């Protein structure tokens, strides 16, 4: 029966619906009683009373029970907002994009834009401008913002910078460049015994915190640690073993670009790193 | 006028005017979903 079938057909949704993994199959796999004829009708006029909903995805289709908050939500909205908001909720995570949104719905920008202000005030999508280029602005379900990634922008370099000198630090003791081999004194006795790194500590000094951030992942760290191989601000031994350059002098023919400056001034005859091209 | 008037006479004011003072703490309320 249409509240019959209705009522214990949205009990096995809401208890279960199969999951998310239920299909048209999986309904005959529970109740099977109803006629062909019946069971399809009764999902047609409970998808257009709104009380159960179908999903385009794999093979065959799925369905679901409403939460009958959504059934008010897009009911009140138009007709494309149906499609436009419940095919969006499906983009989930990833949320969808703007021109290809409208070849999937044979729409127009303007016309597509006005579903945009509607949810906009709805509140239920959001703009979205995620980790790639913002050529997308696309838009995910307001209440869940779940999407690949620590940032693109800066005040990393500013851990990094600190970190290098706990690291350097960790080399042999501090600058002690109070006078020439002040440096090190042989690193001990036989720095071939001290060998030594952190790749796992780090965290446990990142406990400092004193700046505005989060925990991050010992993967991550080694990449930070191969910015300063890179840098060759450090040095890579026996995987996560590493060993700082001692750029510190350098931080303070004959070869060094620090210390350096240029004339520059008048006389031309001089050297370039162009000039000649 | 008087207190009355103030109170009565407002009240029927804001009796047409709360849906735009409504509106107006509904994007008071938007600035909370600035958040997410």
């Amino acid at each position: 029966q249409l509240s019959d079938n209705a009522k214990t057909l949205h009990s096995q949704m809401m208890s279960k619906g199969i999951g998310a993994l239920f299909t048209q199959q999986e309904l005959q796999k529970q109740m099977g009683i109803g006629s062909l004829t019946d069971l399809m009708s009764i999902v047609q006029e409970l998808l257009d009373k709104n009380l159960i909903k179908l999903v385009k995805q794999n093979d065959e289709l799925k369905f679901q029970g409403v939460l009958e908050s959504e059934a008010q939500k897009k009911a009140t909205m138009s007709a494309e907002e149906a499609l436009v908001y419940s095919y969006i909720e499906a983009s989930g995570r990833e949320g969808i994009w703007s021109k290809t949104i409208k070849a999937r719905t044979n729409l127009h920008q303007h016309v597509v834009l006005k579903c945009l202000k509607s949810l906009e005030s709805q509140r239920y999508v959001k703009s979205v401008k995620s980790v790639k280029f913002p050529t997308r602005k696309i838009y995910m379900l307001y209440s869940l913002q779940p999407s690949v990634d620590e940032l693109d922008i800066e005040f990393i370099n500013s851990l990094l910078t600190i970190v290098w000198r706990f690291i350097s630090e960790n080399t042999f003791p501090n600058g002690f460049k109070n006078f020439e081999n002040g440096p090190k004194k042989n690193v001990f006795y036989a720095p071939n015994v001290k060998n030594y790194s952190t790749t796992q500590e780090i965290l446990e000094f990142i406990t400092a915190a004193q700046v505005a951030n989060v925990e991050l992942t010992p993967s991550n760290i080694r990449s930070l640690c191969e910015v300063l191989v890179y840098d060759d601000k450090l040095e890579k031994v026996t995987h996560d073993c590493y060993r700082v350059t001692l750029e510190s002098i350098l931080q303070m023919s004959i070869f060094n670009y620090f210390k350096m400056f240029p004339a520059s001034k008048h006389d031309k005859e001089v050297v370039y790193f162009d000039e000649w091209t | 006028l008087n207190e009355e008037a103030s109170k009565l006479k407002e009240r029927i004011w804001i009796g047409l005017n709360a849906d735009f003072l409504l509106e107006q703490e509904s994007k008071r309320l938007k600035q909370e979903a600035d958040i997410a």
